[PDB]
DNA sequence: GTGCACTACCACAAGCACCCAGGTGGATGTGGAGATA
RNA sequence: CCACAUCCACCU
DNA sequence: TATCTCCGGGTGCTTGTGGTAGTGCAC
């Protein structure tokens, strides 16, 4: 999801480089600029709220850190202060969560 | 020198912002990155706010700056408050017309307003730009005209709608024609020839009536301008006059310019005292605005702003971050965006005047002066684009969570504190703490520097410094001179949730080694404080003088008893508990033989021959007496403790021992108790009285030792008391044995069949069910019912088998014993866990049969989890409710300190000692705890004689007094007490000390000059966090309740109809009825026919306490919300004392509102004592019987926090905007009244040692009274 | 932090706790003297070497 | 003197600003396009 | 220098 | 061409608006 939304930024770039280019003969650099897709691949590997600090105390501990689901995410899907009806076990949880 | 006594805040004129200010700002360049130096005159120049090279750079801390912006703006927060201050001074509506005058491109005018426009005479309508922009300069129309071509038009025809001015040229309206060989000028207009002198100029502006030239011969007709074309000779005079032309926040100005309070109010008076209350209620609601400018000084004129003021630089400091990077406040952001607009506006207005563009800029400049005062009240401007967080203002500092008011309220941070992992103390005595050796050293510092320096360890205290700085120069001397300061020094213990007033205590440090620091195990209540892993805050006063303070009224020996209730909180703990119960324990097994004792006196060589052999036990179950008492029999208890020594007798032996008086047949341990108890007190007589060696010693037993202990003997000797019950329990707890294994958790048998039963008839429901004679709620409901009484069945058998079978069982010992475990907890380890409530907050239909003695099944465990997950989310929260809570009882009840003289209250409350309403029509007496909770500590009013024992007027009901009216009411003979509240005291602000009472961490009356409010705030407010809790909120925060129950207001009699549609109860009276409908859901409790009251719930449900109010009174309304508050904290075993509701309850209703008016408008609330000083001044003090005739006004506890005379508290309560907006309109005086003011300026607190009571206590030793003494009377000669 | 520990907390509950008791010059030491009055807590720490 | 419509008052619905316990430890993060040098 | 944001934990 | 610089959930409140009954004009 990260790498479209970068590659969508870099498809509006190249659109605007053509828009504004005149000739044809300019595909390798004046098309393409590697900054877009790439600040968003590093923005989301380094500053998002799921990719989250390794807790190596011990084999378990990443372990159970590699293998834990949340609820939360980018924040326009769930949020910290009011989620009472949600944090309550579901009767389909027997055997998956 | 002079101290400060009150706090002013008002509005700033424009002069007193140029008078703050030194120089004003132009540039917006902060600092340059090559040159660390200041760049230019911007928000940081060096001459603007002093040196920033050490005056110190102290100085700049301080200067302020200002902008002289070339276009005048209001503020943010008297546009965009609810109440629009500047919105409602003037005739102008908040939501929209003060925004879009305010910003948009739209006119207000006052001067001028009698030309037509279809719309008569004008005086301060909204008009947009365009109507106006018309009517400004008549009605102008142009037309281009071909070249070449001749129109037929000439260059003075009137013309009207349809006429062809060419062969393809036609006009719209009515006007005159003016045609140029090169265009045609269509003006509504009216034109006069003339040949003669002109009288009116060019430009002048003419009224009807008026000689406009040529002498009288020409005269005006209608309002407009003139204008002389001498090319054909003829005066045109259009129909649009001189009229003002005025936008954007100066054209407000001009309006607060020309506006004049004295008649503004009394026009407000004329137009509110007659019509109804429809339109005096906003008549009032302007008129206490422009009163609180007429009587505040500072005018309105200046309520916009002409010049920003402009931070002092280190409040907004730019800071290096790493690599020359600079990290800023947004304030300095936001400034220089001001600025820069400011500039731009000015180079605009100077070159050149774009209108359209100049209005954009102005709009943009008064947006940018908006978001820099507060941002958020109009869009979101942010940060550079990139990062969408948003700049943080003026408001965002003050207001919010983490704002100033909650950051310098707190003092959020200490010098002499440390923290550190607490673990349990045993060997410490009770006002004793263990405090690691490191952390001691580094806290006492310089007392350390001091005392090494007074020695010859270290020449100067640089030397000591340097000493210390360095662990590896530690030495013995250091240990000693540490050891030498701390002799007499008290540190402060602390938890991090400080609930109640335990939570801080005063300890008297021991150096030891280690991390941790030790803890009294007895304090561990006190504290919410285990051992598993939890830390715990230190802090060292300094001063002498809080040195005294923590040692006498803080230290942990002082306080043994609750400040909520009398309940001790060093009562003895788990484990000393345990071990008490297992020394004083007896032990009963068989009885073999003939029982028969009392009538043969050879029986005893018999049953002592039946002894020797297996025939009966030591201690069998004889008639009288068993075989251990008369196989030894003991003269002093010495010797029985010495034979139990040598294993002769345990403990749980039953045997005769010779106490100092009688032959008693108890066991060791109870006679070793005893002793203990006697022993650890000085007499032996009154230990033996304060005591009950007849039963073993529950938790209960020991909470009522350690009471009489308190009453009776005092401070130091409870205190010993409990450290020697403490050292006995832990001694003989380990000595005892207590274990747990698998085996321990004994299932009885019974329960068996008990569940095969229970099986059967669930399978009879089943069929029940599958035949149709039940429904699916009728079905469920059985269910229920059989599985939690078939629970009830098993608990009460495995508790009887425990009792039969293993009375020395380690969990029927624990749970007999206060030390852990409830009897449902014991269940579920041994019985069954059966009913699990469901998620959407019902019960499965299908129990647990199992237990943890045996192995759950996948399934059970998958249920329970639902309620562990249910338990966890529920604490996260109302754990959060809770602290709410507390914070507005605290903040609404933080005035009332006791400081008083006794005031002459005839008036009373009469506490009931019988329960109105168990059953439909009975009464009976109230709970033991219910009564000592209400009247134990209270002062009665008047004497009452109720046993032959005459309870003089004025004396304090203790315990002992509280168990004789509880056993006379038994007796019948009085049902109410009549003694004094708080509710009735008179006291200005607080309660005195014979209405508030008696009971405190002490036994003895409340000391003058005690803040019982925050107290009492507290002692509501911690139960809450183990806590229902709705109910409470809706109570302390005055609210309809959805199931509202329906309430009558007048005597009368009761008449019931069963209409279907909806049930009708008549209120019958003799001169009128009134009616009441109840839905089908309104289940009542009254009978027809009865007789029924005023306030009396006509249906079962929850009461409004404003229609309550309004029916019964102030009075009935209290009682019923002290009694709807204590019900839920009697539900939930917290016992709590009605003291401290009582005090929330006072300052929830001390607000009345007139309404026969006096001095003042009649719809406006304020304070009750207030209002009573007024009327005896008016009354009897002043001439003029002028009755100011009130009604009191029962608000919420938020409400009544937020309207309170002093701006402080209530500014750092809940909202900063409106209650500074509030009492910036009016001057309001803060006087530093009340705790939280106080703790603002930090300055000495006006409740406990600061009260003027015992502020200053002149003290002189016998030898320097005497001298002055005789310098006194040598003064009184001869 | 970094350098030095840092100060305790001392919140709200703590002084609602410490003027609970009589205790007011405590308080008025702990909020200017031991957190904020430069001048007095540098006087006080001359005072007390 | 009564039938009719009228206009001021009231219960109900909608838009809006404001609340959402205390304390501690640790970790990592804070620029891309235009314009002028 | 410690500002703010985000995340993970610990004690209630 | 390089570097620097510009490009929500819940509660109290207010207001509104059609509803509703007192009262003004016509039968
Ligand atoms: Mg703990
Ligand atoms: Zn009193």
């Amino acid at each position: 999801d990260q790498f479209r939304v970068g590659l969508a930024r870099l498809a509006r770039g190249v659109r605007e480089r053509m828009l504004m280019g005149s000739e044809d003969s300019l595909t390798p650099a004046k098309l393409v600029n590697s900054r877009p897709l790439e600040a968003a691949i590093r923005e989301f590997f380094s500053r998002s709220q799921l990719s989250q600090f390794k807790d190596e105390t011990n084999p378990l501990s990443s372990l159970r850190h590699k293998r834990r689901i949340s609820a939360l995410g980018p924040g326009g899907l769930t949020r910290e202060r009011a989620g009472f009806d949600v944090r309550d076990v579901h009767r389909t949880h027997y055997g998956r969560i | 020198k002079k101290e400060v006594r009150k706090v002013r805040i008002a509005l700033a004129s424009p002069e007193k912002i140029r008078s703050w200010s030194y120089g004003e700002v132009e540039k917006p360049e902060t600092i340059n990155y090559r040159t660390l130096k200041p760049e230019r005159d911007g928000l940081f120049d060096e001459r603007i706010f002093g040196p920033i090279k050490d005056t110190k750079s102290i100085v700049r801390r301080y200067r302020m700056g200002h902008i002289e912006l070339a276009t005048p703006a209001a503020h943010i927060w008297f546009v965009k408050d609810v109440p629009s201050k500047i919105g409602t001074l003037l005739d102008l509506s908040a939501t929209e017309l003060e925004q879009v005058l305010y910003f948009s491109k739209y006119i207000v005018l006052d001067p001028k307003g009698a030309i037509l426009n279809g719309v008569p005479v004008e005086k301060r309508q909204l008009l947009t730009d365009e109507e106006y922009r018309e009517l400004r300069y008549g009605k102008q129309e142009t037309y281009p005209l071909p070249p070449g071509v001749d129109a037929l038009v000439k260059d003075g025809e009137e013309v009207v709608k349809g006429q062809e001015l060419a062969p393809g040229v036609v006009s719209r309206l009515d006007g005159v024609a003016l045609y140029r060989f090169a265009s045609i000028l269509v003006v509504k207009a009216r034109v006069y020839p003339f040949e003669d002198d002109v009288e009116v100029s060019t430009g002048d502006r003419v009224a009807p009536g008026d000689v406009l030239a040529d002498g009288g011969k020409v005269k005006s007709d209608v309002y407009g301008r003139v204008e002389v074309d001498l090319v054909r000779n003829v005066v045109r005079v259009v129909e649009s006059y001189d009229i003002d032309a005025r936008m954007g926040a100066e054209a407000i100005q001009q309006l607060l310019k020309e506006l004049d309070l004295e008649a503004l109010e009394k026009e407000l008076l004329e137009e509110m005292k007659h019509p109804s209350r429809a339109r005096r209620a906003k008549a009032r609601k302007r008129l206490e605005v422009v009163r609180a400018f007429l009587d505040s000084g500072n005018r309105p004129e200046w309520m916009i702003l002409e010049a920003v003021p402009v931070l002092p630089p280190d409040l907004r400091p730019m800071v290096q971050v790493d690599g020359g990077r600079f990290a800023t406040s947004d304030l300095n952001d936001l400034y220089r965006r001001l600025i820069n607009r400011n500039n731009r506006l000015k180079k605009l207005l100077a070159q050149g005047a774009p209108e359209i563009i100049i209005r954009n800029e102005k709009r943009m400049l008064q947006e940018a002066v908006d978001a820099l005062l507060d941002n958020g009240r109009r869009g979101a401007p942010v940060t550079n684009p990139g990062s969408d967080r948003p700049l943080r203002s003026l408001t965002d500092i003050l207001s919010g969570k983490q704002g100033r008011f909650r950051q310098n309220l707190l003092g959020k941070r200490v010098d002499y504190s440390g923290r550190s992992v607490i673990v349990v103390g045993p060997q410490l005595k009770l006002h004793q703490c263990g405090l690691p050796k490191r952390m001691a050293l580094e806290l006492f510092k310089p007392f350390l520097l001091k005392k090494m320096e007074e020695k010859g360890i270290a020449p100067n205290v640089k030397a000591a410094r340097r000493m210390l700085e360095r662990q590896r120069d530690i030495k013995d001397e250091v240990w000693d001179a540490l050891e030498e300061v701390i002799h007499g020094k008290v540190v402060l213990l602390n938890r991090a949730p400080t609930l109640h007033r335990l939570g801080i205590q005063a300890f008297q440090p021991v150096l030891v080694e280690g991390q941790s620091i030790q803890l009294h195990p007895l304090v561990c209540e006190a504290f919410n404080a285990d051992f598993d892993g939890d830390q715990m805050a230190v802090h060292v006063p300094l001063s002498s003088f809080a040195q005294a303070e923590a040692r006498i009224q803080m230290l942990s020996a002082h306080n043994l008893l609750s400040p909520a209730s009398g309940e001790p909180l060093a009562k003895p703990s788990r484990d000393i508990i345990l071990g008490l119960y297992y020394i004083t324990q007896v032990r009963k097994e068989k009885k073999g033989a003939g029982l028969e004792f009392a009538t043969p006196e050879e029986a005893l060589a018999a049953h002592e021959r039946g002894e020797v052999a297996l025939n009966a036990p030591i201690k069998v179950a004889g008639r009288e007496t068993s075989v251990g008492r008369l196989k030894y029999v003991f003269a002093n208890p010495d010797e029985a403790l010495l034979a139990v020594a040598h294993g002769i007798v345990d403990l749980q032996d039953v045997v005769t021992v010779r106490y100092m008086g009688k032959r008693l047949e108890t066991s060791p341990g109870r006679i070793l108790f005893a002793r203990i108890v006697a022993e650890a007190v000085e007499d032996e007589k009154v230990a033996w009285e304060l005591i009950q060696l007849d039963v073993p010693q529950e938790k209960n037993s020991l909470k009522d030792l350690v009471y009489q202990a308190f009453l009776r003997l005092g401070m130091e000797k409870t205190a010993r008391l409990l450290d020697a019950l403490k050292y006995y329990g832990f001694t003989f707890s380990t000595t005892s044995g207590i274990t747990i294994g698998i085996d321990d958790a004994v299932i009885p048998e019974e329960k068996k069949q008990y569940l095969e039963e229970a099986d059967r008839k669930l399978l009879q429901i089943e069929q029940a069910y599958e035949m149709g004679f039940l429904t699916d709620r009728e079905r469920y409901d059985q269910i229920l019912q059989l599985w939690t009484e078939t629970t009830e069945k098993v608990t009460q058998a495995v508790f009887k088998n425990f009792e039969e079978n293993y009375p020395f069982n380690p969990l029927y010992v624990m749970a007999q014993s206060g030390a852990r475990g409830n009897p449902q907890q014991i269940r579920q380890l041994c019985g069954l866990r059966g009913l699990m409530q469901k998620p959407s907050g019902e019960t499965f239909e299908v129990p647990v049969r199992s237990s943890f003695r045996e192995g759950l099944t996948v399934l059970e465990y998958f249920i329970s989890s639902h309620g562990a997950r249910k338990g966890g989310a529920d604490t996260a929260l109302r754990t959060a409710d809770s602290g709410y809570l507390t914070r507005k009882l605290v903040d609404v009840t933080h005035e009332i300190v006791v400081r008083e003289a006794d005031c002459g209250t005839t008036n009373y409350i009469s506490v009931p000692l019988f329960q109105p309403d168990e059953v439909t029509r009975s009464l009976r007496l109230r709970k033991r705890a219910d009564i000592e909770a209400g009247l134990y500590g209270r002062v009665l009013a008047r004497e009452v004689e109720v046993l032959g024992v005459r309870l003089e007027e004025g004396r304090y009901l203790s315990m002992d007094d509280v168990h004789l009216l509880i056993k006379a009411a038994e007796a019948g003979e009085i049902q109410e007490v009549p003694v004094r509240s708080p509710l009735t005291c008179q006291t200005r602000y607080g309660v005195c000390q014979k209405c508030y009472g008696y009971d405190l961490s002490m036994a003895r009356p409340v000391s003058i000059g005690e803040a019982v409010g925050i107290v009492a705030a507290q002692s509501i407010g911690e139960p809450g966090t183990q806590l229902g809790l709705p109910r409470v909120i809706e109570l302390f925060e005055a609210r309809r309740p959805k199931a509202k129950a329906v309430i009558s207001e007048i005597d009368g009699v009761v008449r019931i109809e069963e209409t279907e549609e909806k049930l009708s109860v008549f209120v019958e009276s003799e001169g009128f009825s009134k009616e009441y409908k109840l839905p089908k859901e309104a289940r009542l409790l009254v009978k027809d026919g009865d007789y029924v009251e005023a306030g009396q719930p006509l249906t079962r449900g929850a009461i409004d306490p404003h229609q309550l109010l309004e029916a019964k009174g102030p009075e009935a309304v209290e009682r019923y919300l002290v009694e709807e508050i204590q019900k839920v904290y009697r539900a939930q075993g917290v016992k709590l004392h009605d003291k401290h509701i009582e005090i929330v309850v006072r300052q929830m209703m001390k607000y009345v509102e007139v309404t026969d008016p006096g001095d003042s408008r009649l719809l406006e609330g304020q304070v009750l004592e207030k209002w009573d000083v007024e009327a005896l001044n008016e009354r009897l003090i002043a001439e003029g019987k002028t009755p100011v005739a009130w009604k009191p006004l029962l608000m919420g506890v938020t409400k009544s926090a937020l309207s309170t005379k002093s701006w402080l508290s209530a500014a750092s309560f809940q909202n900063t905007t409106h209650v500074l907006t509030e009492a910036a309109i009016a001057g309001k005086k803060d006087e530093l009244i009340g705790l939280k003011e106080n703790v603002i300026l930090g300055r000495l607190i006006p409740a406990g040692t600061g009260s003027d009571f015992v502020r200053f206590t002149q003290v002189v030793d016998q030898k320097t009274l005497k001298a002055i003494e005789e310098a006194r009377k040598e003064a009184v000669e001869a | 932090g970094k350098a030095q520990f840092g100060g305790q907390r001392f919140g709200e509950m703590e002084v609602w706790a410490l003027e609970a008791y009589g205790a007011a010059h405590t308080l008025q030491e702990m909020l200017t003297l031991k957190s904020d009055d430069i001048e007095g807590r540098n006087a006080a720490y001359e005072a007390i070497i």
